[PDB]
Parts: C-alpha cells; structure tokens; sequence
C-alpha cells in the first residue's frame, strides 16, 4: 500500500510523513492531533474538508532522549496556517515549555489562507509571541525543505538555528511579483531567496544540506549536542579518546615568518576529540569560524579566527557571527573555547557607512555578559582594541594562557615609531622599528603585568584545556539584577 | 611479502598524498609473484598512465560486512544509558546509484563481537572487528 | 499484553458492565488499595502502581446507580484529589458519566456547593493527569471530571465513545418546539448519529486521539514516564478560598 504518496514522489520530493519518520527512532513515534478540520464557511470553502487539516504533530524520541516536531505538508492547502492550524503549534510548544524539552519544526508553507481572513494573522502572532518568550529557555531548530514566503518567515528567524535545503528551498518576505510591480526588474525565486544567496549574502541560515537524507541524518548529529533544557546539565558522552594522547605537531604549526599565513584548523582538530567537530556558517564571513565540538566527551563552544582569510581580520559579519554564538551558547551552559589571532578591524569607508561602531560592540557585549567558564589561547599576535574584545582577560575570563612567539601590542611597531618621534633624524626606521619590537612586541611584557597565566608550550594545550574544563565545572557566577540588558542591536 | 603486505594497510599517511597504492598493486600482482621480473616490468605493466586493480567479490562483501559492523558500533556509543539497541538491518551499496544493494545484518553479541548474516532468519557467521 | 479491554464495554447502551475490569488490566497485578469501599460506590478511589510507580486512581462505576455523580461521591473525589497533588502524586482517571443525580432531596442538601468541590480540586491541581474517556460524558459531568480545559496533560477516547451536551431526546425537545408530530423516530435517531460519537468532540480538539482499547497500557506507561518532570505554579497566593 503506497496510496497517494506516487503523485509526491514523482515529482523526486518527499512527504512529511516520511520526513518525520526518518527523523526520529524507527518506532518511537506518536502523532499528537490528527482528526481536525478548518471550520471555514467562506469562499465556497465550507466542502473540501481535510483530516489532518495539513499538520503533523507528534512527540517522538532522538538516541533515547525525549523531543518534540511538527511538519507542514504541502498538498494539503498549499501548507497554508490558518486559525486551526497554529493551535496544534501552540499547545504542542506550551507543552515543550512546561517539560524540559526542545522543539524541531519542518517549515514547508506557501504562506498565509486568504480564505481565513484575520484568521491567520492571529495564529502568527500567537506562534511569534510563543517563539519570543521561551526562546532561551528550550533550544529551538527549523529546517526549509520547500518554500516559505510572506510573513511565516518570522519565526523561523527568532529560532535559534535554521537551516537549508539545496534544490528546493527558498525564503523571502516580498514574492517577485511585487519587485517587478514596482521596481521594474525582472528576477526567479532562486535568485531572490535561494539557499546559496541566503548562505552568503543575508548570513540568515546556518547551514545547507544536498538532500533530505542527508538533512536527518546531521540533524540527529546536532541534536547528540544539545542539553535538554535550561536548568538541565550539559551531556556528557562516554569517549575512549583520552587527556594523554600526544600532541607535539603544534609545535610546527606556526611558522617562523610573520607576514606567512596559516589554517587555524590545524591547530583546533588537535585539541578536540576525532572526528567531533560540527561548524556552523561554514560559508560565511569565513575569517571566523564557529561551531560545536567536544572535548574529554562534553560538548564546548569553538570560536577561533582564521589567517587564511584576509588576514584574521574582524569585520562586521564577523563580529554577528560570534555575537549570535556566544549569546545562545552562553544562556544553555556550555563551555566556551577561543583561539585568538588578530591584527585589528577591517579598514575601508564602506564599514563606517556601514554602521562598524554598532555591530563590532556586540561581539564585546557577548562576551563581557557571558558567565560560562571560558579560556582563551593567544597563538600568535592581538592588537589593539580586537585583543580587549576577543576575551580579554579583564572580561572576567577564568583562565588565559599564551603560545612563545606571541605578540601583544597596542599597535604595530611603524605607528608606535612614529607617534612616539614627531620628527626625529630620517632613516630612524632601522634603528627604531626593529628595537620597539624586539623590546615590547613579546608576551614577556604582558606576562609581566599579569594578563596571561602562564606562557606554555604547545604541546601541553589539551593537558591545560582538559585540567581547566574539569576543574572549572561547578562555577557560580550573576549579573546584577535586570529586568533585561539593552544590548546595542 | 605477505609481511609487507600487511605493513603496507597499516601505515597511516594523513595530510598529503604518497605511492602506496603502487606499491601495494605491484606487490599484490601475480606477475610479480611469479619469481622473476625485467627492468621494463613497470611500463610494460602500465601502458597508459596507472589504474589500480580492483576487488573481487568476496573481498567486497567483507567490505561491506566490516563497515555494517564500524556503523553499528558508533551508532551504539551515541545512545544514552541502557536505551540501545543490539540488532539492524543494513542495506550497503557503493556509488551513487547504488550498484548491487547488498541486504547485511548484525548483532553486536559482544563488545568487539557480531554475528553478521544476510539477513533476520539466515545463517550467521560471527566474525570480529576491533576498532 | 492485554487486549480483554476490546470486549468489556458491551454493545448496547443500556446494559450496565464493572469498572474494575478496566481498572485492573492497566495497573500492575494485585497492587490495588480501595479507599473508603463501602461509601458511595458510585465512585472508586484508592493507590495503585503503575510501571513500579505509585498512582491515584478515581474512576466511575455504572454498575451502582448509572455511575452518577452526587453529594458523597463528590465529597469523597475531592479529598483524595486533594490529597494526592499535596504530595506529587500522578492522578488516573476513568469516566462514564450521564450526569448529576435529580431530586429535590439534593438541592435541599446543597448539591451546588458540593459538587464545586470535586471542580475545586480538579482544576487547582498541578501533578500530570491522565483521563480516559470509555462510553459517555454529558453535560457539566463532563467538564467537572477532568476535562482537557483544566490544563489536563493527555486525554484519551475510546473508539463507540459519545460527548455531547444532553441526551438526545433534551437536545431534540428544545430544538423543535411545535415541530410536527413523531418527530421522535426522524430526529433523535440521526441526532444521537451525528453528534453523539467523538467524531466532533475530537474534531473540536478536546480529544488527543481515538485510541483502541487494547493500547492503554502502553500509552498510559509512555505518558507517565514523559511527564516525570513537570513544573507548573499558580499563582501568589496566601491560601484558596475553596467552597466549604
Ligand atoms: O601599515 C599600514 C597598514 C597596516 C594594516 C594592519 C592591519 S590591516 C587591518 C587592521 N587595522 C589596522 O590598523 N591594522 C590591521
Ligand atoms: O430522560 C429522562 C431522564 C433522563 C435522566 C438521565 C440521567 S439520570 C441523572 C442524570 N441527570 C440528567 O439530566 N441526565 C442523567
């Protein structure tokens, strides 16, 4: 029996239904509300009554661990949400509020019934004050397997992670109808809202996936990572990977050059466990790079910077990226790991124009706010303000430690020589820039003021990292009391 | 040779390319086992550029049969406390239109133990993998 | 196993059946512990186990008095209602009910003060509830025994269930005043077909599925096992002001 599913199918897609047993364990599933109906009587819509009146919601069960999905399903209606629709949605994420569990939805609709009225509005904005008021509470993830334009997009943009699918995917607030009504030009779907320009350009999704297969299979992945709730502990997993697995190849990474450029991954996949790193964003703002790995079988945070692209510079998208990881890793308890290397901000007037001021704070306010325990590593340089805001540790940072050929600085060696001699003799370059840095772009002077802990080898990082992450697992840290922060958007 | 043999498959090279392959096909040729070779052995063995020799049959089922063992046992590390299963049904082909869907079981009756068959009610063989 | 439940409830609607032959099959073997047995048997309340967890049980009975709903019977609910969320104890109910008992002996008795009570309990209560809907559930009855509007967490129904507001013959009266004569053979039968079976009821989405008989074990272990960690608060409060 493979009824009504051929005309799906042909069209090489898949249905809810199977989307959502794919998902979840191959029994464990049990669909929550499915004998509803719309309850319209307009627009000659009072025939064409619907069982499942387009949803599917259920509870399930992920590696043995409780969660909670719906699925929009396009033959019915188009997926469009009416006053019926987001009830299911909103009793099934006040239930995910009163028990400790997350929710995982597969957004799929066309958009909003006309044939509902205000109807519709209604349950948008019911399922939007839902998202905003538990978000920070349980882990929210959306994924896109079809189209999704109008207003629906909202929520999946105050969920904590949404994620794309390739060939037959799309979202976009405004339809190409209405560009052309008014602007004149002509352009598709795809290049409006496609995966890849939403990948690249907006930075609103988080990842892209070839097919739906592949799509389950790395979500259960990710969900392997998550802790249950807010006041829930961070998972650890049994690991025969071990503390006291060598590691001397960092003792080469860095080369001797100072004007040479590196893969910062060379020097994050030693310190973790194999094969357990998870990146978020791989294809934007590549200078910086984010995501979840573990480390001795407990998840922790990564965000390192990146000398292969324009010189680990922090940038505008940059600084979001980083901002928007701290802040969701910061408020579910998850330990933060930072490598630092930066020679400052990126210079141009498009940055001014762009607004560097505003959007540079966030990545500070991030991490100035955060009280997880955090460590900070300084491989090789950390200049001006982008050393204050990479972790300093005067932002209440638990432990930071520093490789031997670091430089900590205020500025390079040529501005320091010429602001510290207005007009000395000419050729004061040789004899000048070479002893200034030779005498204070070292970590010695730094060590000397007490901003690092210790100066190590780098051979002994995962030792240092496993020691601190273990000792530091029972810290109590509070803000002052607010009502909320004000954090410049 | 067996040795060399076995000490080529466990030589881990990460980070950059190398010749082990050729090393390993010339070794495992029957021409080369033969007893006697020239000085134009390796060109008259390869005319146009190199192509490694492939797999018979029974050397790809065991591929097959270890990777549903090395799925299984990772897929067990995952799960939580006593909440994990012990038994799956595989369905195993290599490349991208799946050529020769190969149906595979497993057990995991032990720790580095399985009792792989070719399906539920079909004899089992219980081999072992340690990894 | 248990798939006896498919028969307990007999075909016709007036033929009477005992509780306790679905009571029993759910729960663990020989763990029941009857409170209060030999008052008001129209109701049935006591501990359990289920799944090696102790529960409350509180069910109805149409073998005593077409299982309605009364003074004591109310009294009785509710303090074991009471008891039970005062300490964090899971609550189990099963309902068949057609309504509250008639008579003048029961207002002269204050039966609106009384059967608040069982209300009261039912609705300041926080600890999980289950509720199994078999045969039928009429009027305020209905929404007294835990309905799903007083933040109940998961309720059930069983296959030849009925909801409704009345019986039929009330609901065919006040909606045909003058209507011509044998109205009765034409009317109730396609009314009591229509609307009293849990098509509607479920379609409304007061029901979270049509469930049969034989999986109430299953669904009652998976549901209590999920709902181990609830944490729900009212509000700030020196104490209630329930209906003495
Ligand atoms: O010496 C002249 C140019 C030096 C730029 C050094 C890098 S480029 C971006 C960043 N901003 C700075 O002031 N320094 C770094
Ligand atoms: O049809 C006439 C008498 C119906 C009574 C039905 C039962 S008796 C007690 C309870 N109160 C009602 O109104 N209905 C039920």
């Amino acid at each position: 029996p493979t009824a009504a599913e051929d005309l799906r199918h042909k069209k090489k897609r898949l249905t809810a239904m199977e989307r959502v047993q794919l998902f979840c364990d191959p029994g464990t599933f049990r669909e929550r509300d499915a004998l509803v109906e719309h309850e319209c009587h307009n627009f000659g819509m009072e025939k064409r009554k619907v069982p499942g009146d387009g949803f599917i919601t259920g509870t399930g069960k992920v590696f043995g661990r409780p969660v909670f999905l719906f699925s929009h399903d396009f033959t019915v209606f188009g997926g469009s949400l009416s006053r019926t629709n987001a009830a299911k949605v909103v009793r099934i994420m006040e239930e995910a509020a009163k028990i400790g569990v997350p929710v995982i939805g597969f957004n799929d609709s066309g958009g909003a019934r006309i044939h509902e009225g205000v109807d519709s509005l209604a349950g948008y904005a019911d399922i939007f004050l839902r998202n905003t008021l538990f978000s920070g509470v349980i882990p929210q993830i959306s994924v896109i397997m079809g189209p999704c334009a109008g207003g629906a997009v909202y929520s999946p943009a105050i969920t904590d992670f949404t994620f794309m699918v390739e060939t037959s995917s799309y979202m976009f607030v405004t339809g190409p109808e209405v560009v052309s009504a008014v602007g004149g030009k002509l352009v598709t779907k795809d290049e409006l809202g496609g995966p890849h320009v939403h990948a690249t350009k907006s930075g609103v999704s988080a990842g892209t996936f070839p097919n739906d297969i592949v799509a389950m299979a790395q979500l259960r992945r990710l969900y392997s990572y998550l802790p249950l709730s807010n006041r829930d502990p961070v998972p650890v997993l049994p690991t025969a990977d071990e503390r006291y697995r060598d590691v001397s190849s960092l003792n080469t990474v860095v080369p001797t050059e100072v004007k040479e450029a590196y893969d910062m991954r060379d020097v994050i996949y030693p310190v973790i466990d194999h094969d357990s790193f998870f990146e978020i964003q791989p294809q934007f703002a590549k200078n910086i790079i984010c995501g979840f790995a573990r480390v001795e079988g407990r998840s922790v945070c990564i965000i390192a910077n990146q000398p292969k692209v324009q010189a680990g510079v922090l940038d505008i998208d940059s600084s979001v990226k980083g901002a928007r990881m701290v802040r969701f890793a910061d408020a579910f308890n998850i330990p933060i790991i930072t490598f630092v290397d930066v020679p400052g901000f990126l210079p141009g007037v498009q940055q001014e124009y762009g607004g560097i001021i505003r959007h540079g704070a966030k990545l500070l306010y991030a991490y100035a706010e955060a009280t997880v325990p955090k460590v900070t590593i300084i491989t090789r340089k950390a200049y001006g303000g982008a050393y204050d805001v990479m972790s300093s540790k005067h932002l209440r940072g638990d432990s930071n430690y520093a490789w031997p050929h670091a430089e900590i600085a205020v500025m390079g060696a040529a501005g320091a020589c010429k602001l510290l001699y207005s007009k000395e003799t000419a050729e004061q370059q040789a004899q000048r820039i070479a002893d200034y840095e030779k005498t204070f772009c070292t970590p010695l002077s730094a060590a000397r003021k007490g901003f690092v802990d210790a100066v190590i080898d780098p051979s002994e990082t995962r030792m240092r990292v496993c020691e601190d992450l273990e000792r530091l697992a029972r810290k109590q840290l509070q803000n002052p009391w607010k009502k909320h922060g004000n954090i410049p958007l | 040779i067996g040795r060399m043999e076995k000490a080529l498959d466990e030589y881990v090279i990460r980070g950059l390319r190398h010749n082990i392959c050729l090393l390993r096909d010339v070794v495992t040729e029957p021409r080369y086992r033969s007893g006697s070779i020239t000085t134009n052995y390796l060109q008259e063995q390869y005319p146009n550029g190199f192509k490694k020799a492939e797999l018979t049959a029974e050397e790809m089922q065991l591929m097959y049969e270890v990777a549903a063992c090395v799925h299984l046992k990772r897929e067990r590390l995952h799960y939580t406390q006593g909440t994990a299963p012990s038994e799956r049904q595989l369905y195993l082909s290599v490349g991208a239109g799946q050529e020769g869907e190969t149906p595979v079981y497993v057990r995991y009756l032990d720790d580095s133990h399985f009792e792989i068959g070719a399906s539920k009610h079909g004899p089992f063989r219980k081999m072992e993998v340690v990894w």
